DNA sequence: TATAATGGGAGCTGTCACGGATGCA
DNA sequence: TGCATCCGTGAGTAAAG
C-alpha cells in the first residue's frame, strides 16, 4: 500500500520508469549529439543528483522540449492537410449496393519468416470492430450474418475461431471499397464508434477521421 | 481491484448494456464515491516513500 | 470571431452532475443580456427594454431581482464550452449551466481528459446558441453526457481518472 | 495617415486596423431601438383619429421623408392653414396627454 | 527567528554585480565620465571616427563629442510620459581645400536615453529594458561540407550588417571557389588581384596533394594586377561600365574599406588565433601604395587545404561553441543604432555640400540631426529586443535584465531554428543557465547568464573557477571563455578538502565538458560553487537537486510572475540568494555610511552620518509599475537607531527585513480533497483570507483627451447631458472624480461632452422632441466610464491643461486627465499559486476553517495540496521542504539549505526529533495522553510498515513525525484520516495569473472596419474567436444549424445580427440568416483582381447578394 | 431565388468597365481641409455613392 | 500509432486513403475527348467509360495514381475548397480560366458562404422532415376528406 | 443525460432525425404559445421559481417529452407546408 | 526662367523539404 | 532518357499585444 506504489498500479498516476527515477537510479543519459554518456546517473531523485549529473541530464531534458515544440507545428498542418482532404465525405445514403469489400487478415507473417502468427488483439480489434460482414461466416457453430455489425463479442468470438483454425481473414465492408459519390454510405462505413450502434446517415465522417488521426498527433515520438 | 482498465471495461460494458443515461449517473456515481474514498484513504506522499531497495 | 461569447478560467467543481458547468453570474447576464432583459420585462423588473438595459449598465443598480430573472432565462438551456486547442470534435461540448457567484467556470472531473484540461491556469470559452435549433443540436449532439465513448476508438472517454481510480482501487 | 496594416506585437499576428471600431454602421441595440421607437410611435399615432395622425405624419415627415408646410396638409385635407395647425396643436396635445399617462415613451428621449 | 544554516563548501568570491551585464555595457558605450581627449575608439565615439571626416572640395571633420546633464529627472520622466535623456553635441569643423578656411562649432544633435542605476530606460514614461542578444561571432570557420564527405566549407563571416560572408569551397572540378553576394568565381582571380604570383602560390601550396593545381590557371597570371581586377569587376557587376576608379572603388569597400567591412575585434582576434598569423586592421586585405595588399585570404586558404589533405592540428569548428557565439549587449546595439543614424546624417551633410552658398556654410547649416534622432528613437522604441520591463516584482527586472535571446535584428528567424541552437551545448556549463527558459515556441532561444558569469569586453561568457596547484586550493580564481576552458581538467566544487588540500584520492572532474575519474595531481582548476552552473532564478530553488530539470524551468520562471503581496514573507527554507537579489535589484535601501537615524516616517527617512551631515532618503509608496503591481518601501528603523554601513532602511516590495518575499509561508497537507484538488486544483482555508494572506495592492490607469474638432470642441465638464445627479455624485466642479470614491463599473471617472456629428434628426426624433418639447443639446456624453469588471479607490488624478505652465501637449488636445485606481485583491477561487519546484494550481474551493483538516491540537492547515502531482513530475524537493517546514513551524526556525549543498535527510530528522518533542512533550506535560483515533492511526500505520509494532504510542507517533507525516483529523467529523498525512510548512507564492484580469464575456459590441467581424480582446469588449478548427469541432458534430449561427447571426450577418437581437428582445425565435458580410468581400476583392466570381442558381441565372445596390 | 453555384471567370475590359461607376482620374483622398472626398479621386462619392444615407 | 499506445480505427485512415488514390492517369483516349496523360477522379472515367460502352464506342485506358493529401486536397473539384487551403493565386488563376463552377458539394464551400452544411441536421435526408400531432392531422386529413 | 435520451434516438433511423423533429417541434410551440401542446396538465415540464412551479419555459425541454409520448407524427411529405401553417393558425392562433 | 553642371546604392545570409520547372551533359 | 539545380511556397490553436 505504498502511495507510489498503489498510484502507479491503479492507474491513477505514474509508470515504473518514474517511480524507478524517483527510487533506483536515474539512468543512462543523451549528449547533445544523441550519443549516450558511459557513465550514468546512479542518483535517484530521493538522493539528490550532483551538479555535473543534473547538468548532463539537462541535455536530454532540453533536446525534448524542442522536440515537443517543434512537433507540435508539425501535427497541426498533418491536420489541416487531412481535413482538406476528408471534409466532403459524409454518410450521404444507407446501403450503395457494391460487392466489393476487404479482408482483414488475422496472422502476419513471423519477421523469423517461419510461419504465420496472430495479430495482437487490439490490431484486430482496430480493423474490424463495428464493421459489417460482406458475406456469411461459419465458425464454431455460429452463423455471422452477411450485414451484420461486428459487435465486440463477434470480434472476439472470430478470435477464438482463429485461434481455434477455423478463419485466417475476415470479409468486411469498407470505406476503401464503398461507390457513395462524394462520401460514403452506412453499411460501408460500419459504428459510430461513439455510440456503439450503426451511423447515422448525415455523419460528418470525413472531419471526424482527420480530427482521429490528428488529435494523438502530438504524443507521437 | 479496480483500476483504470476495469473501470473502464465495466464504463464500456455499462454502455452497452443500459444505455448512456444510466451510464452517465453511474459514472457521477464512480467520481462520488471516488473523491469521497480517496480524502480518507490516507494516501500521501513524504520522502520516506521513495523507498531504496537494498537490490540496488 | 462572434458574439454571445466569453472566456475564463477554469475550476474543478467535484459536485456537478456529468451535464452540468459552473457559469459564473455576470458571465451569464452578459452572454444571455437580450433573454434577460425580455424577462425583466416580462415580470415586473423594467417597464420595457431600453430601461432594463440602463438598469443593467451600472453595476450598483443592479437589484437582486434580477438574479432570479437569470435564473427564469436560462432554465433547460444549454452552452458550449470550448478549450484550445480544438484538437477533435470533443472540444466542444455542451452543458446546462449551473450559475455560481464567483469568476471562474466550473469544469466537470470527467470531461478533463477529453479536453485535455487540467487546473494549472487553463481557460476554457463560453458560446451561447441562439436559436430553437442550435439548442436543440447542442442538447441532443454535443452534450457531454451523450458523448462517453470515443469517436476514434470506440472506448470510453470519459472515464474515471487520478482520483476516482484512487479511492477504487483503495 | 498612419498604415491601418501597421504591425502591433511582435509576431505577424495582429494589424493596428484589427483594433478600430466601425462607428458608422448601427449597432444591433441601435437598430432595435429605432425600431420599437418606431412602433410605441405607431402605437400612440392610434390613439389619434385618423385625421390628427396623418396631419402629424405630414407635418413630422414619417410618411414621405420630408416636413410640410401647413398650406400643404390644409391643401391636401382641404381645410386652411389655421385649422390645420389648430388640429396638429389638438393632437400634439392628446399626444402629451397619453403620455403623461402611460410614459410608453419617456424612456426613448435618452 | 533564529537561522540555522547548512553546507560544508565556502564560496571564495561573491556573486558579481548581477546587472553589470547592462550597466557596464552602456557606461563603456557611452564614456560620459571620461574626459573627450581620454576617450577610446569604441563606442559612440567609434561610430563618430566612423562617419567622420567627411568629403568633397570641402570637409567636415568631428573632434569630439559631449553629452550634457538631462533635463529631467527619471521620476518626472516617469509621470509626464518622457524620455530620461541626455543632450548630445557634436564638435566640428568646416574646411574649404582650397580656402583654408576653418569655421569651427558645437551643433546639437538631439537627445541619447540614459541608462537607470538599475540597468534600465525610462523611453515615453515607460520603463524598457534592452535584452542581449546572442549570435555566431565574426571570424573564420571551417564547416563540413554536407554533400561531399572529404570537402570543407571555408566561411568567413563579419560583423552583422559589416560586410559579406564570404565562402570558400574545392568544386568536384577542382578550381578552389569563392562565393561572395551569392557569386560563385575562381577564388585565384582575386589572388591575383591581391599581387600574388604563381611563384608565391606554387611555393605557399604545393604541398598539398596536388590541391594547388586546382588554383593553377594561365589565364589568370597572363594578365597583371589592373587586368584581373577589371574582370573581377565585370564578373561582379553586369552591365555595369567597367572603368577602372569604379573597380578599385567596388573592390575596396567590398575587401579592404575599414568603413564598409570589419571583423569585430573579437572576429579579428579569433581569424588571428584560428589561422595563425597576425591582422593590422579589422579587414582582409589593405590599399597600400596604390595596390591591394593580403591580409586573411592566404591564411584561410592555407589552412582550408591543410584540412582537407588532413595536415594535423586542424579541425573543423563547433559553431554552438561559445567560444564562437558572443553577446551582444546593450551597448554595442545601441551603437550599431547609432551608427546607422550617422551614416544618414553624412548623406544629407554631403548632399547639402554639394550645393548652397559655399562663400556661408557653417556646420549649423550643414547638420541634419533628424536621422540620427530617428535611428536612436527607433531603437527604443520598436525594436525586438527593446522589450517593456518586467517589473512584476524585483526579481522580474532582475531576471529581464540578464536574459539572452538569439532572435532579434540580426538573429535568428524562428522557424529557421533547428535543434542544434536551441540545445544546451556542453559549453553552457557555467555561462548559460541549462534550465531557465521558456516552455513553448521561444524554448533554448530565451535564456539566462549564469550567476557567476560575466561577459568580457569582446563579448564572449566566462566563467570563474579556482586554481588547483599540486592538489592545493588556492584562492586564486581566474576567469575563462570556453576556449580557454577545454585545454584544463576542472574538478567539481563539492570535492573534499582538508583545509586547502584536496583531501579525496578519486575526484570527479571535467575535460572539455567530459566527465572523468582523475587523481589530485591531475586537477589544474575547479569550480567555485555550484550556483554558478545555474541563474539566479533557479539558485532560488531549495533541494534543486531533488527536483527533475522539466519542473525547475517552471518554478524558476514562476518565480518571475510572483505579486507583491502587502504580508509577504520570505521562505522557512532559503537558498542562501535571498538577501543579495534584493539588493542588486534596487528594491530596498540601505544605509551609505555608519550613522544614527534621525526621523522616520511613512514617508522619509533622515539619517546623520559620521560626517556630521543629514542625509534624506524619500520612500516610494504605492507606485503603479508597468504590469500594475504595487511598489511601495516600508521603513524598517526607529528614531534613534544606530545603523552600521549597507543596514537595511526600508524594505522595498516583495521583501521582508532585506530578504526575497515573493509569497506566503503556508501550512500545507499533501492529501486528496474530495476531488477539489483533482488535475492541479488547490484548496485553501478561509483562514487565509481572514489574515489577509495573498492579498495585493494593483494599480489601473486610465486617461481621457479633450482635443480641438471640426465641430467644436471637447471638454473635460461636470455639465453632462442627461445625468442625474445620482450620475455625478463623487465628481468634483471640474468634472473629474474625487480622491477617495469608490468607482464600480460604469461609475464616470472623468466627465467629457462632445459635439453631435452634423444629423438632420430622423422624423421620429422630430416628433418625440414636439411630444416632450426639449430641445437636443448641441453635445453628448462621451465621458471616461470604468469598463466592466474593474473599479476600485481613486488615488491619484493628474490634469494638464494648454496654456498652463511648463505643459504643451500633442498638437489639437486641448486637455489630458489621468485617474489612478487602486484595488486591494484578496485571494479567490480562479486565482493561480505555484511554488518554487514547479507545482502550480489555481484555488478551486475555499473552505471555512471548520472544515479544514486540523492536527489533533486543533491547529488547522493552511493549503490542502494533492499527491497525485509529485510522482508524474518528480520534483520531490517541496516534500524536503515540506518535512523541513514541519520541523520549523515547532522550532520556530528558519533555514539556508544551499542547492546541492544543502541540508540531507538525517539532519532534516535530527530537527523532527527535537521538534516532535516541543509538538508532543508540551501534551503530555498538559495532562493528556494518547487520543483514541491517534491510536486507530498507529493501528493503520503499522500495518503500512511505517512504524515498529510493540513500540509505546509515542513511540510510534515520533516515527511517524520523522517520517514527517503527522495524525489529521477531518473538520467535519472528528474522525482520523485513516492514514497519517505528510503536513509541513511551504512557501507558495500567487501569481500574476489572476481571474479578475481574464473573465470576461460580450453578448453585442464593436465590429471590424471591413469585416463587420467582432473585435477582439478584453479591453475591446471583443468576442472570442471562433476559428477553423472550432469550425471542425461543430462539423463534425453535425450542428449545421449552431455552426450557421457561427458563421452568420453572431458574427458578420449585418441584417442577421441585428434581427435576431431584435427577435431576442420581442421574444421570438431568431430568423434564419443571410449573406455574412465577409464573403461580399471576398467578392469585390476577387473582382478588384479582375476576376468575375458570380453566385447562381440551379438554372445557371446568376443571382444578386448585393440586392441591386452595385448594378448599374 | 437560391444561390447553388459559383463561378469565377476572367473579365474582359468591357466587363471591368461595366462594374465601374467612375473613372478615377485623380490621385487625391480627401481634403486636408474639408476632411471630405476630393473630386475624381479615390474616395469620389459621385463614383462609389454617398457618405450619409439618402444625402 | 500502435507504437505509441493510440489504438485508432482503420476506418479513419482508409477514409483518407480513399481519397489519396481519388485520381487516375489517361494512357489511351479511346474514343473520348481526352488526352493521353491527362489526370481526371476515377468517378468521372468510370463515368465515361460506362457512357462510351453503351454508346458501343472504345473506353478509354486509365493507369491508377495515388497522390499524397496536400495535391489530393489542392487537386479537388471545388475551387473554393481549394483556393482556401494553399496555393491560393494558383488554384484561381487555373479555376478563373476554367470557368470553373463549385457545386458546393462540400462542407469549406458551404461555411465560406454561410450556408447550412450538408452533415448532420443540413443533410437532404433529414432536414426536410416534418412533425405534426395528431390532433392537427386529421383536422387537416379532414380537410384532404372534403374536397 | 437527456430524459428518455435512448429511447427517443430508438425512434429515429438517423440521430439528426430526431434533432430536426425536436427542433420544428420547438419552434411550433413557441409560434404557437403552446397552446397546441399534446400534453396533459400533469404531463407539463415545470420550473420552480422563489413563488412556486411554473410551466417549463424551454420549448425544446417540451418537444422532447412530447416526442416520448407517441402523440407526435413524424416524416417527410405528410402535409404541404401552408396547408401545416394555415392549419395550425386556425386551430391556434397568434 | 540662362556660369556649368550629363550612368545608383544597398545589400545582409544558421531551416527545410517538397514539388515542379529548367539545364546540362 | 536520365540526372543536378533553381525557384516558389508553406511551416498549430486560443490569449495579449
Ligand atoms: N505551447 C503550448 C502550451 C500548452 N498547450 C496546451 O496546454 C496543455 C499543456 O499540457 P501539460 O504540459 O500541462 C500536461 P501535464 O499536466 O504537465 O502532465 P500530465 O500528462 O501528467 O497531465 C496541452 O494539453 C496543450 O493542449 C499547447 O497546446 N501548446
Ligand atoms: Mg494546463
Ligand atoms: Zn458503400
Amino acid at each position: 500500500f505504498n502511495p507510489l506504489y498503489v498510484m502507479a498500479q491503479s492507474g491513477a498516476r505514474g509508470n515504473p520508469q518514474q517511480i524507478r527515477q524517483l527510487c533506483g537510479l536515474r539512468g543512462l543519459m543523451q549528449k547533445p549529439s544523441g550519443e549516450t554518456f558511459e557513465v550514468p546517473v546512479r542518483s535517484s531523485f530521493r538522493e539528490g543528483l550532483t551538479v555535473l549529473e543534473y547538468f548532463i541530464s539537462s541535455h536530454g531534458a532540453r533536446k525534448g522540449g524542442a522536440d515537443t515544440a517543434l512537433r507540435t507545428a508539425d501535427s497541426g498542418y498533418l491536420t489541416r492537410k487531412l481535413v482538406d482532404v476528408t471534409h466532403e465525405i459524409v454518410v450521404r445514403e444507407a446501403d450503395c449496393g457494391t460487392t466489393n469489400y476487404i479482408s482483414v487478415p488475422l496472422f502476419q507473417p513471423d519477421e523469423v519468416t517461419r510461419s504465420l502468427r496472430l495479430r495482437k488483439r487490439a490490431d484486430i480489434e482496430a480493423g474490424l470492430y463495428g464493421r459489417v460482414l460482406a458475406r456469411e461466416v461459419e465458425v464454431l457453430g455460429v452463423r455471422l450474418e452477411e450485414g451484420r455489425y461486428l459487435s465486440m463479442d463477434d470480434v472476439h468470438l472470430l478470435i477464438k475461431a482463429a485461434e481455434a483454425g477455423e478463419i485466417q481473414e475476415v470479409p468486411v465492408r469498407s470505406p476503401l471499397t464503398c461507390q457513395t459519390r462524394y462520401g460514403v454510405c452506412q453499411k460501408c462505413y460500419g459504428y459510430d464508434l461513439s455510440m456503439a450502434r450503426p451511423v447515422s446517415i448525415g455523419e460528418a465522417v470525413g472531419i471526424v477521421a482527420a480530427q482521429s488521426i490528428g488529435e494523438p498527433g502530438t504524443q507521437l515520438t | 481491484p479496480q483500476e483504470k482498465n476495469s473501470l473502464k471495461d465495466l464504463v464500456y460494458q455499462a454502455f452497452l448494456r443500459l444505455g448512456m443515461e444510466k451510464t452517465a449517473r453511474l459514472l457521477d456515481a464512480l467520481k462520488y464515491y471516488g473523491f469521497t474514498f480517496s480524502t480518507t484513504s490516507g494516501i500521501t506522499i513524504g520522502i520516506d516513500d521513495a523507498v531504496i531497495p537494498e537490490e540496488k | 470571431r462572434v458574439d454571445y461569447s466569453g472566456r475564463s478560467v477554469i475550476v474543478v467543481g467535484p459536485q456537478l452532475k456529468l451535464h452540468q458547468c459552473g457559469l459564473p453570474k455576470r458571465m451569464a447576464l452578459e452572454l444571455f443580456k437580450p433573454f434577460l432583459l425580455k424577462k425583466m420585462e416580462e415580470k415586473g423588473i423594467a417597464p420595457n427594454v431600453k430601461a432594463a438595459r440602463r438598469m443593467l449598465e451600472r453595476q450598483r443598480d443592479i437589484k437582486d431581482e434580477v438574479w432570479d430573472a437569470l435564473e427564469e432565462v436560462i432554465h433547460g438551456k444549454v452552452v458550449l464550452l470550448n478549450r484550445a486547442p480544438t484538437l477533435h470534435r470533443l472540444g466542444i461540448q455542451a452543458f446546462q449551466p449551473v450559475l455560481v457567484e464567483g469568476q471562474s467556470i466550473q469544469l466537470h472531473p470527467l470531461v478533463c481528459e477529453a479536453f485535455n484540461a487540467d487546473f494549472d491556469g487553463d481557460q476554457m470559452a463560453v458560446h451561447v446558441p441562439l436559436s430553437s435549433f442550435a439548442q436543440a443540436e447542442a442538447r441532443i449532439q454535443m452534450l457531454s453526457a451523450h458523448n462517453l465513448l470515443s469517436p476514434a476508438s470506440g472506448e470510453p472517454l470519459a472515464k474515471p481518472s487520478r482520483d476516482i481510480i484512487l479511492g477504487l482501487y483503495y | 495617415p498612419v498604415s491601418l496594416e501597421t504591425p502591433i506585437g511582435d509576431e505577424k499576428d495582429s494589424f493596428y486596423g484589427d483594433f478600430i471600431p466601425d462607428e458608422h454602421l448601427p449597432s444591433p441595440v441601435d437598430a432595435a431601438t429605432q425600431s420599437l421607437l418606431s412602433e410605441e410611435l405607431e402605437k400612440a399615432l392610434s390613439k389619434l383619429s385618423e385625421r390628427e395622425a396623418m396631419v402629424l405624419k405630414l407635418r413630422k415627415g414619417l410618411i414621405d421623408g420630408r416636413e410640410h408646410t401647413l398650406e400643404e396638409v390644409g391643401a391636401f385635407f382641404g381645410v386652411t392653414r389655421e385649422r390645420i395647425r389648430q388640429i396638429e396643436n389638438k393632437a400634439l396635445r392628446k399626444l402629451k396627454y397619453h403620455e403623461s399617462r402611460t410614459r410608453k415613451l419617456r424612456d426613448f428621449l435618452d | 527567528m533564529e537561522i540555522k544554516r547548512f553546507g560544508r563548501i565556502r564560496e571564495v568570491i561573491p556573486l558579481p554585480p548581477l546587472t553589470e551585464i547592462q550597466v557596464e555595457s552602456y557606461r563603456r558605450a557611452l564614456q560620459a565620465d571620461v574626459p573627450p581627449e581620454k576617450r577610446e575608439n569604441v563606442g559612440i565615439q567609434a561610430a563618430f571616427r566612423e562617419t567622420f571626416p567627411i568629403e568633397e572640395g570641402l570637409v567636415l571633420d568631428f573632434l569630439e563629442y559631449r553629452l550634457g546633464e538631462p533635463p529631467f529627472p527619471q521620476d518626472e520622466c516617469r509621470e509626464k510620459d518622457l524620455t530620461y535623456q541626455a543632450p548630445l553635441y557634436a564638435r566640428l569643423q568646416l574646411i574649404h581645400k582650397d580656402t583654408g578656411l576653418i569655421k569651427e562649432d558645437e551643433v546639437f544633435l538631439g537627445h541619447i536615453p540614459l541608462m537607470t542605476e538599475d540597468g534600465s530606460f525610462i523611453i515615453n514614461g515607460a520603463d524598457r529594458v534592452i535584452v542581449s542578444q546572442i549570435h555566431r561571432s565574426p571570424g573564420v570557420y571551417f564547416t563540413p561540407d554536407p554533400a561531399r564527405p572529404g570537402r570543407y566549407i571555408a566561411s568567413i563571416i563579419p560583423l552583422p550588417k559589416r560586410g559579406p560572408w564570404i565562402d570558400l569551397e574545392v568544386e568536384p572540378n577542382g578550381v578552389v571557389s569563392m562565393k561572395v553576394n551569392k557569386r560563385k568565381f575562381p577564388l585565384v582571380l582575386l589572388l591575383r588581384v591581391l599581387g600574388y604570383d604563381q611563384e608565391t602560390l606554387a611555393r605557399e601550396l604545393g604541398a598539398y596533394g596536388e590541391l594547388v593545381q586546382g588554383l593553377m590557371d594561365e589565364s589568370v597570371f597572363a594578365m597583371r594586377p589592373e587586368e584581373a581586377l577589371i574582370r573581377l569587376f565585370t564578373l561582379l557587376r553586369p552591365g555595369d561600365p567597367p572603368k577602372r576608379d569604379k573597380a578599385v572603388a567596388y573592390v575596396y569597400g567590398l575587401i579592404a574599406d575599414p568603413r564598409r567591412y570589419d571583423l569585430g575585434e573579437a572576429g579579428r582576434y579569433k581569424a588571428e588565433e584560428k589561422l595563425g598569423i597576425r591582422l593590422s586592421g579589422r579587414t582582409l586585405a589593405r590599399f597600400e601604395d596604390g595596390e591591394f595588399k593580403d591580409e586573411v585570404f592566404l591564411p584561410t586558404l592555407r589552412y582550408l587545404f591543410a584540412l582537407t589533405a588532413g595536415v594535423p592540428g586542424h579541425e573543423v569548428d563547433d559553431i554552438d561553441h561559445l567560444g564562437n557565439r558572443r553577446i551582444r549587449t546593450v551597448g554595442e546595439l545601441m551603437t550599431d543604432q547609432f551608427r546607422v543614424g550617422l551614416a544618414r546624417l553624412a548623406r544629407g551633410v554631403r548632399e547639402r555640400m554639394l550645393m548652397g552658398s559655399e562663400d556661408s556654410l557653417t556646420p549649423a547649416k550643414l547638420v541634419n540631426s533628424r536621422p540620427l534622432e530617428a535611428a536612436i528613437r527607433e531603437f527604443f522604441s520598436r525594436s525586438q529586443l527593446s522589450q517593456f520591463k518586467d517589473e512584476t516584482n524585483p526579481l522580474s527586472s532582475l531576471r529581464h535584465k540578464r536574459r539572452i535571446s538569439a532572435l532579434g535584428p540580426g538573429g535568428l528567424t524562428r522557424e529557421r531554428a533547428g535543434f542544434d541552437v536551441r540545445d544546451v551545448h556542453r559549453t553552457h556549463y557555467g555561462r548559460i543557465c541549462p534550465v531557465e527558459t521558456p516552455e513553448g515556441a521561444n524554448i533554448g532561444l530565451i535564456t539566462s547568464l549564469a550567476a557567476y558569469a560575466r561577459v568580457d569586453e569582446l563579448g564572449f561568457i566566462r566563467t570563474p573557477y579556482r586554481r588547483v596547484v599540486g592538489g592545493v586550493v588556492t584562492d586564486e580564481v581566474v576567469y575563462m571563455t570556453a576556449t580557454e576552458e577545454d585545454r584544463y581538467t576542472i574538478a567539481q566544487a563539492n570535492t573534499p578538502l582538508e583545509g586547502n588540500r584536496i583531501a579525496a584520492e578519486r575526484v570527479v572532474a571535467r575535460r572539455k565538458g567530459e566527465p572523468v575519474i582523475v587523481s589530485p595531481e591531475e586537477v589544474e582548476f575547479m569550480d567555485v560553487s555550484p550556483k554558478q552552473v545555474f541563474s539566479v532564478n533557479t539558485n532560488l530553488i531549495p533541494f534543486l537537486e531533488h527536483d527533475d530539470a522539466n519542473r525547475a524551468l517552471m518554478g524558476s520562471n514562476m518565480q518571475t510572475q510572483a505579486v507583491p503581496l502587502i504580508r509577504a514573507q520570505a521562505p522557512v527554507v532559503m537558498t542562501g540568494l535571498e538577501e543579495r537579489v534584493v539588493r542588486d535589484s534596487l528594491a530596498a535601501l540601505y544605509a551609505e555610511e555608519d550613522g544614527e537615524v534621525a526621523k522616520v516616517d511613512g514617508n522619509r527617512i533622515v539619517v546623520r552620518y559620521e560626517d556630521g551631515r543629514l542625509v534624506e532618503y524619500p520612500l516610494r509608496r504605492f507606485y503603479r509599475s508597468n504590469q500594475g503591481t504595487a511598489l511601495d518601501q516600508r521603513p524598517r528603523v526607529v528614531v534613534g537607531q544606530r545603523v552600521r554601513k549597507g543596514d537595511l532602511l526600508a524594505d522595498g516590495p516583495a521583501s521582508e527585513n532585506g530578504f526575497l518575499a515573493l509569497g506566503q509561508n503556508v501550512l500545507v497537507a499533501i492529501m486528496p480533497f474530495d476531488g477539489y484538488n483533482f488535475e492541479d486544483a488547490i484548496v485553501i482555508s478561509e483562514e487565509l483570507l481572514k489574515r489577509d494572506f495573498y492579498t495585493s495592492i494593483h494599480i489601473e490607469r486610465y486617461e481621457i483627451e479633450a482635443r480641438d474638432t471640426k465641430l467644436g470642441p471637447e471638454r473635460i465638464t461636470r455639465d453632462i447631458p442627461h445625468l442625474s445627479e445620482a450620475a455625478l455624485r463623487d465628481l468634483d466642479e471640474e468634472g473629474v472624480v474625487r480622491i477617495g470614491a469608490e468607482v464600480k463599473p460604469g461609475d464616470i471617472l472623468v466627465g467629457r461632452t462632445s459635439f453631435k456629428g452634423e444629423s438632420e434628426p430622423t422624423p421620429e426624433e422630430r416628433l418625440l422632441r414636439s411630444i416632450f418639447g426639449e430641445k437636443a443639446r448641441d453635445v453628448k456624453d462621451t465621458s471616461l466610464r470604468v469598463p466592466p469588471g474593474e473599479g476600485g479607490i481613486v488615488v491619484r488624478t493628474v490634469r494638464l491643461r494648454r496654456g498652463d505652465p511648463g505643459v504643451e501637449l500633442k498638437p489639437g488636445v486641448r486637455e489630458v486627465v489621468r485617474v489612478y485606481v487602486a484595488q486591494k485583491r484578496k485571494l479567490q477561487v480562479g486565482d493561480k499559486l505555484a511554488n518554487r519546484h514547479g507545482n502550480k494550481g489555481v484555488v478551486a474551493k475555499i473552505l471555512p476553517v471548520e472544515d479544514m483538516p486540523h492536527l489533533p491540537d486543533g491547529t488547522p492547515v493552511d493549503v490542502i495540496l494533492n499527491p497525485l502531482g509529485v510522482p508524474s513530475r518528480m520534483n520531490l524537493g517541496q516534500i524536503l521542504e515540506t518535512h523541513l517546514g514541519l520541523a520549523g513551524y515547532f522550532l520556530g526556525q528558519r533555514y539556508i539549505s544551499p542547492i546541492f549543498d544543502g541540508a540531507k535527510e538525517p539532519e532534516i530528522k535530527e530537527l523532527l526529533a527535537q521538534a516532535f518533542e516541543v509538538y508532543f512533550g508540551k501534551r503530555k506535560g498538559e495532562g493528556f495522553g494518547v487520543d483514541k483515533r491517534e491510536v486507530e492511526v498507529l493501528r493503520r500505520a503499522e500495518k503500512l510498515g511505517l512504524v515498529t509494532p510493540g513500540k509505546t504510542p509515542e513511540e510510534q507517533l515520533k516515527e511517524l513525525f520523522l517520517q514527517g507525516k503527522v495524525v489529521l483529523y477531518d473538520g467535519r467529523t472528528g474522525e482520523p484520516i485513516e492514514g497519517p498525512i505528510v503536513v509541513g510548512q511551504m512557501f507558495i507564492m500567487k501569481l500574476y495569473h489572476m481571474v479578475e484580469d481574464k473573465m470576461h464575456a460580450r453578448s453585442t459590441g464593436p465590429y471590424s472596419l471591413i469585416t463587420q467581424q467582432p473585435l477582439g480582446g478584453k479591453a475591446q469588449f471583443g468576442g472570442q474567436r471562433f476559428g477553423e478548427m472550432e469550425v471542425w469541432a461543430l462539423e463534425a458534430y453535425g450542428a449545421a444549424h449552431t455552426l450557421q449561427e457561427m458563421l452568420t447571426l453572431k458574427s458578420d450577418d449585418i441584417e442577421g445580427r441585428n434581427a435576431a437581437y431584435e427577435a431576442i428582445i420581442k421574444g421570438e425565435d431568431v430568423p434564419e440568416p443571410s449573406v455574412p458580410e465577409s464573403f461580399r468581400v471576398l467578392v469585390k476583392e476577387l473582382q478588384a483582381l479582375a476576376l468575375d466570381v458570380q453566385t447562381l442558381d440551379e438554372k445557371d441565372n446568376p443571382v444578386d447578394i448585393f440586392e441591386g445596390l452595385a448594378s448599374k | 431565388k437560391e444561390v447553388r453555384k459559383v463561378r469565377i471567370a476572367l473579365a474582359s475590359p468591357e466587363k471591368i468597365r461595366s462594374w465601374s461607376y467612375g473613372e478615377v482620374e485623380k490621385p487625391e483622398t480627401i481634403n486636408y481641409r474639408t476632411l471630405k472626398p476630393e473630386r475624381d479621386g479615390l474616395f469620389d462619392e459621385r463614383i462609389f455613392g454617398p457618405i450619409k444615407d439618402y444625402e | 500509432y500502435r507504437a505509441q499506445g493510440v489504438k485508432l480505427h482503420d476506418k479513419h485512415i482508409e477514409i483518407v486513403v480513399r481519397q489519396m488514390m481519388k485520381y487516375v492517369e489517361v494512357t489511351d483516349p479511346g474514343d473520348s475527348r481526352l488526352l493521353e496523360g491527362q489526370v481526371l477522379e476515377k468517378w468521372d472515367v468510370e463515368a465515361l467509360n460506362e457512357r462510351l460502352i453503351a454508346e458501343g464506342k472504345t473506353p478509354v485506358a486509365w493507369k491508377p495514381l495515388l497522390m499524397g493529401v496536400t495535391k489530393s486536397a489542392l487537386s479537388t473539384k471545388s475551387w473554393l475548397s481549394a483556393a482556401s487551403f494553399q496555393n491560393t493565386t494558383h488554384v484561381l488563376t487555373e479555376a478563373a480560366i476554367a470557368g470553373k463552377k463549385d457545386e458546393l458539394i462540400g462542407l469549406k464551400e458551404n461555411v465560406i458562404l454561410g450556408r447550412l452544411i450538408p452533415a448532420g441536421t443540413g443533410s437532404d435526408f433529414v432536414r426536410f422532415t416534418q412533425v405534426v400531432d395528431q390532433k392537427t392531422l386529421k383536422a387537416i386529413e379532414e380537410a384532404r376528406k372534403e374536397a | 443525460a437527456e430524459p428518455g435520451i435512448d429511447k427517443l434516438f430508438g425512434m429515429v433511423d438517423s440521430k439528426y432525425r430526431l434533432t430536426v423533429v425536436v427542433a420544428k417541434r420547438a419552434q411550433q410551440l413557441l409560434r404557437h404559445g403552446f397552446k397546441n401542446t399534446v400534453l396533459e396538465p400533469e404531463e407539463r415540464p415545470k420550473m420552480q421559481t422563489l413563488e412556486g412551479l411554473f410551466d417549463d419555459p424551454n420549448a425544446v425541454t417540451w418537444a422532447m417529452k412530447e416526442l416520448l409520448t407517441g402523440r407526435l407524427v413524424f416524416g417527410e411529405n405528410l402535409v404541404p407546408e401552408d396547408r401545416l401553417q394555415k392549419e395550425m393558425e386556425r386551430l391556434y392562433p397568434v
